[PDB]
C-alpha cells in the first residue's frame, strides 16, 4: 500500500501543480479584461500539458558552463519542493515526523542553493548578479520566516505539524497571532519569489538564474516553484488557518484544507497582478527594518503570553 | 525507511524528468561587502535561532523564571546587535 | 465571464483532496480499521510493540478481556 | 513626547516593536497566573513516582493514592 | 558465571491484553492494585537489581489478572464498548471517548464499588512498607 | 481562549501520564521477566556454542563487580535473528 500512498500525494499534487499555472493565466486574465487561454482543449484544461510537451522537446542547450551544477540545480529544486509535501499533515500525514516543522524549515532552506548553483553554472553576468541578490533575500527572509514559526510552536507545544490540528480545535491561530500571519504571508510571498517580491525573475531588472535555462531544466524549477507556491500556502492553511477537524470524518479537514489552500493560493496570484515589484534594497529594508524588529519582539511576547497567562502548552 | 522510500521516488521523479529533457529533443568580479555582510549577519541570526530552537522543550522546564530570563536576554542582546547594525552603514546597503 | 476559471480550479481542488483522503484511508486499511498508531515517544512504541507480541505479529489485531 | 508622536506616525513599527518588547517584560512580573506555570508544568507527572519505605510516622499517602493526604492539583482543576 | 534465573522461575500467567485495553482501565488498575504494584516497584528500585524482585513481579501480574476477572464478570459490556472506541483513535486519546467512559465508570462504581481516581491522586508518592530488608550496600561497593 | 484551551489540554496530559504511571508497574515486571528470558535463552545457546573452545568459561561478566548490570541491546538480540536486532536498533527511528 505505502507505495500507492506515494503516488497519491505526488501525482495528485503534480496534476494540481499543472492546473495552478492555468488558474494563474486565467485569473490574471479576467483581472486584466481578457479571457486567458481557452482555445486549446475545453476552457484551456489541456493548456498546461501542451507547453510541458513543447518545453521538453525543445533543445536543452548546454552553454559553451558547468554540466552538473547545471543539472543538479533543477533536480534539487523539484526534489526538495515535492519532498516537503511528504510530512504535510492533511488529515493524517504520510510520514509523521515528531520534529516536522524543522523538516519543512530545513528543506526550504536547501532550495537557496539551487539558485546559487544555477547562477554560478550559467557563467554569464546576468545569472551571477541575479543569483547573489536572490540568495540574499531568500536567506534574509528565512531569518524572520524561522522566528515567526518559533513563536507559533511555543503556543503549540511541539514541532510536529500534527499537534496543531489539536491546538486549533476551538479557534484558528490567526485570531491569536494574526500579526504574524500577515508576516508569514508576506514571507511566504518572498520565499516563493512571487510578485511583490520577485526581483529574481525580475525581467526589467536582470531579464535571473533561469536565463540560461530552457526546455527541461526550465521546467523542473518551474514545476518546483509552483508546487512550492502551493506548499507554503498549504502551511499557512495548517499553521494559521486551522481547517475544522472531526475525528469521525477525516475528509472535511481535507475539504476545508482544499478550500483555504486554493483561496490563499488564489491570493498570491491576485497579489502579483495587483502590485509593482519592490526594489532589491527596498525588499531587504522591509525584512531587516520593518519586520525583524516586529518579529523578534512578538517572539518574546509569545514566550511571555504562555507563562503569565498560565497557558504553557502541553508537550505531546 | 518509509521516508527513504518516499525520498528516492522523489529524486527518481526529478532525475527522470531531466533525462527526458536531454534525451527527448534528439529530433567575474561581482562583489559588494553588503552581500557578504548580509550572509554573515544571516548566520549570526541563524546561530541565534539555533539557540532559540530548544525553547518549545524549555517551556516545560520547572524553572520558568530562568527560562524566560535567559530567553529574553538572548533576544534583547541580538536585537541590540541589529540595532548597531543600523547605526553602522550596515543594513543600509 | 469569470465562470471559466472554475474548470481549471476544479481539477486543482480535486487533486488536492485526493491526497488527504487517500493518505487517510490507506492508513485505515493497512492498520485494520484503526488509525495508525502514532508513536511519538518510546512508551508508545513499546505499547505498540507489546501489542504485536500479544497477538499474530501485527499490532492492529487487538485482543480483549476475552483472553 | 513630540517625537514619540511622530514616531507613532512615522516609523510606526519600531514603536510597536519596542512596546511589545516591554509589555512582555512586564506582564510576567505582574500577573495572577505567572506562578502557575512553574507549578502546572511541575505537576505534570512524566516519570514514575517511586514509593518510599514506611518506616513510620509519615504523612505520605499510604496505600491507595486516593488517600486524602499528599499533594493536590485542585488548583489545576478549576484553574 | 551470570546466575541468570531459570525459565521455570520466571514463568507466570500473562495479562496479554491490547495496550488499549489497559489504557482504558489504567486509572482503575492504578486504583484497585497499587498496594502490590507499589511493593514490586519499591523492591525494584531499592534493590537496583531486577534479578532480585521477581517474586513480587509475579504477584503483580496476578493481582491485575483478577482485577480483569472481576471486570470481565461485571460490567464487561461497558468496558468492551469503552476500549473499542478508545482503540480506534491513533494516540488512543481519552477525550474522544467520554460518553463510553461515563457508562463504564458509573457501572463499576455501582457494582464493583471501585472508583475512578479524580484528576491526580495517582501521581502522588505512596508509602508501602515491605519486609524485604532495606538493601545493604546497594551498588555492591567495595 | 488559547489560555483556557491549553490549561484544559494540560489537564488531559496529566490524566494520561498518570494512566501509564499506574500501568508501568505491570509492564516493568513484564519487561524484566522477558529481558531475563532473553539473557538466559542466549545462555543456553551460549552453553552450546563455544563448548568446544578451550579455556572457555561458558560466560563471565566482562566486568569484575558482580552486580546486576542492565544488558545492552546487542547482547539481548545479538545472537538472535538479524531482523530482531534491526527492529530494536532501527525500529523507532523508523515510525510505526
Ligand atoms: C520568462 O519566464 C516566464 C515567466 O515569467 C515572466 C512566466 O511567468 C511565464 C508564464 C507561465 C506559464 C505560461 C506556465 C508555463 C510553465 C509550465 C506549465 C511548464 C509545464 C509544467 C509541467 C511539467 C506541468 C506538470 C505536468 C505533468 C508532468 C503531469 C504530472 C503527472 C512564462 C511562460 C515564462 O517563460
Ligand atoms: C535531496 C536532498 C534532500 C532530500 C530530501 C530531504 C530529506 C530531509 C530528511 C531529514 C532527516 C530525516 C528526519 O528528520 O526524520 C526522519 C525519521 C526520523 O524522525 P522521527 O521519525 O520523527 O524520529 C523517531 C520517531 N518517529 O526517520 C529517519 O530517520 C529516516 C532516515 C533518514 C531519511 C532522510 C531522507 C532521505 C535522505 C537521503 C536521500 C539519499 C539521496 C541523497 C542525494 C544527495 C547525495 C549526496
Ligand atoms: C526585541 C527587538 C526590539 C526591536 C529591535 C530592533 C530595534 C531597532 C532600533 C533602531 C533605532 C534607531 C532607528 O533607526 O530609529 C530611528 C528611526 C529612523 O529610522 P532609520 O533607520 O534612520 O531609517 C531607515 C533606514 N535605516 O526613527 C525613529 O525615531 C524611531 C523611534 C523609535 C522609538 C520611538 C518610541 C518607541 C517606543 C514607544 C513606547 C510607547 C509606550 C510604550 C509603553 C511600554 C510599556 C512597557
Amino acid at each position: 500500500m505505502f507505495f500507492i500512498n506515494i503516488l497519491t500525494l505526488l501525482v495528485p499534487i503534480l496534476i494540481a501543480m499543472a492546473f495552478l499555472t492555468l488558474v494563474e493565466r486565467k485569473i490574471l486574465g479576467y483581472m486584466q479584461l481578457r479571457k486567458g487561454p481557452n482555445i486549446v482543449g475545453p476552457y484551456g484544461i489541456l493548456q498546461p500539458f501542451a507547453d510541458a510537451m513543447k518545453l521538453f522537446m525543445k533543445e536543452p542547450m548546454r552553454p559553451l558552463t558547468s554540466m552538473s551544477l547545471f543539472i543538479i540545480a533543477p533536480t534539487l529544486s523539484l526534489t526538495l519542493a515535492l519532498s516537503l509535501w511528504v510530512p504535510l499533515p492533511m488529515p493524517h500525514p504520510l510520514i509523521n515526523l515528531n520534529l516536522g516543522i524543522l523538516f519543512i524549515l530545513a528543506t526550504s532552506s536547501l532550495s537557496v542553493y539551487s539558485i546559487l548553483w544555477s547562477g554560478w553554472a550559467s557563467n554569464s553576468k546576468y545569472s551571477l548578479f541575479g543569483a547573489l541578490r536572490a540568495v540574499a533575500q531568500t536567506i534574509s527572509y528565512e531569518v524572520t520566516m524561522a522566528i515567526i514559526l518559533l513563536s507559533v510552536l511555543l503556543m503549540n507545544g511541539s514541532y510536529s505539524l500534527q499537534t496543531l490540528i489539536t491546538t486549533q480545535e476551538h479557534m484558528w491561530l490567526l485570531l491569536p497571532a494574526w500579526p504574524m500571519a500577515m508576516m508569514w504571508f508576506i514571507s511566504t510571498l518572498a520565499e516563493t519569489n512571487r510578485a511583490p517580491f520577485d526581483l529574481t525573475e525580475g525581467e526589467s531588472e536582470l531579464v535571473g538564474f533561469n536565463v540560461e535555462y530552457a526546455a527541461g531544466p526550465f521546467a523542473l524549477f518551474f514545476m518546483a516553484e509552483y508546487t512550492n507556491i502551493i506548499l507554503m500556502n498549504a502551511l499557512t492553511t495548517i499553521i494559521f488557518l486551522g481547517p475544522l477537524y472531526y475525528i469521525n470524518l477525516p475528509e472535511l479537514y481535507s475539504t476545508n484544507f482544499m478550500m483555504e489552500a486554493l483561496l490563499l493560493s488564489s491570493t498570491f496570484l491576485w497579489i502579483r497582478a495587483s502590485y509593482p515589484r519592490f526594489r532589491y534594497d527596498q525588499l531587504m529594508h522591509l525584512l531587516w527594518k520593518n519586520f525583524l524588529p516586529l518579529t523578534l519582539a512578538l517572539c518574546m511576547w509569545h514566550i511571555s503570553l504562555p507563562i503569565f497567562t498560565a497557558g504553557v502548552p502541553p508537550y505531546m | 525507511m518509509n521516508l527513504y522510500t518516499v525520498i528516492f521516488i522523489n529524486i527518481l521523479l526529478s532525475l527522470t524528468l531531466i533525462l527526458v529533457a536531454f534525451w527527448l529533443p534528439q529530433m567575474r568580479l561581482p562583489f559588494s561587502m553588503k552581500f557578504f555582510l548580509v550572509a554573515i549577519t544571516f548566520l549570526l541570526f541563524d546561530l541565534e535561532i539555533a539557540l532559540l530552537l530548544p525553547l518549545p522543550w524549555a517551556i516545560q522546564t520547572i524553572k520558568t523564571s530562568t527560562m524566560m530570563i535567559m530567553a529574553f536576554i538572548l533576544v534583547t542582546i541580538l536585537s541590540l546587535g541589529l540595532a548597531y547594525e543600523w547605526t553602522q552603514k550596515g543594513l543600509e546597503w | 465571464m469569470w465562470f471559466e476559471i472554475l474548470p481549471g480550479l476544479a481539477i486543482m481542488g480535486v487533486c488536492l483532496v485526493i491526497p488527504g483522503v487517500s493518505t487517510a484511508y490507506i492508513h485505515k486499511f493497512t492498520n485494520g480499521g484503526k488509525e495508525k498508531r502514532v508513536a511519538r515517544v518510546q512508551y508508545q512504541w513499546y505499547l505498540m510493540e507489546r501489542d504485536r507480541r500479544i497477538s499474530g505479529v501485527n499490532r492492529y489485531y487487538v485482543s480483549k478481556g476475552l483472553e | 513626547s513630540a517625537f514619540l508622536k511622530n514616531a507613532w506616525a512615522k516609523e510606526p513599527v519600531l514603536v510597536v516593536s519596542f512596546s511589545v518588547w516591554g509589555l512582555a517584560i512586564i506582564m510576567p512580573m505582574i500577573s495572577p497566573y505567572t506562578k502557575y506555570a512553574s507549578m502546572i508544568n511541575k505537576a505534570t507527572p512524566y516519570n514514575y513516582p517511586v514509593p518510599v519505605r514506611d518506616d513510620g510516622n509519615m504523612p505520605d499517602v499510604p496505600s491507595h493514592p486516593q488517600d486524602p493526604l499528599g499533594p493536590s492539583l485542585d488548583w489545576l482543576k478549576n484553574l | 558465571i551470570v546466575e541468570l534465573p531459570t525459565l521455570e522461575e520466571l514463568k507466570v500467567e500473562e495479562v496479554k491484553v491490547s495496550s488499549a485495553v489497559l489504557k482504558a482501565a489504567a486509572h482503575h488498575y492504578g486504583a484497585q492494585c497499587d498496594k502490590t504494584n507499589k511493593e514490586f516497584m519499591l523492591c525494584r528500585w531499592e534493590e537496583k537489581d531486577p534479578r532480585r524482585c521477581l517474586k513480587e513481579g509475579k504477584l503483580v501480574n496476578g493481582c491485575a489478572l483478577n482485577f480483569f476477572r472481576q471486570i470481565k464478570s461485571h460490567c464487561a459490556e461497558p468496558f468492551t464498548e469503552y476500549w473499542t472506541c478508545l482503540d480506534y483513535s491513533n494516540m488512543q486519546l481519552f477525550r474522544h471517548c467520554r460518553q463510553q467512559q461515563a457508562k463504564f465508570d458509573q457501572c463499576v462504581l455501582d457494582k464493583l464499588g471501585w472508583v475512578r481516581p479524580d484528576l491526580g491522586q495517582l501521581s502522588k508518592v505512596t508509602k508501602v512498607k515491605t519486609d524485604r530488608p532495606l538493601p545493604e550496600n546497594p551498588y555492591h561497593s567495595r | 481562549r488559547m489560555m483556557r484551551w491549553n490549561q484544559e489540554r494540560r489537564r488531559l496530559l496529566i490524566e494520561d501520564l498518570e494512566a501509564r504511571i499506574a500501568l508501568m508497574p505491570l509492564f516493568q515486571a513484564e519487561k524484566d521477566r522477558r529481558t531475563l528470558q532473553i539473557l538466559r535463552e542466549n545462555l543456553e545457546e551460549e552453553a552450546i556454542i563455544m563448548k568446544d573452545v578451550p579455556n572457555w568459561k561458558v560466560g563471565e561478566s566482562v566486568f569484575h563487580t558482580t552486580r546486576w548490570v542492565p544488558p545492552l541491546i546487542g547482547e539481548m538480540y545479538g545472537l538472535r535473528t538479524k531482523e530482531e536486532m534491526s527492529n530494536a536498533n532501527f525500529g523507532f527511528t523508523w515510525y510505526t
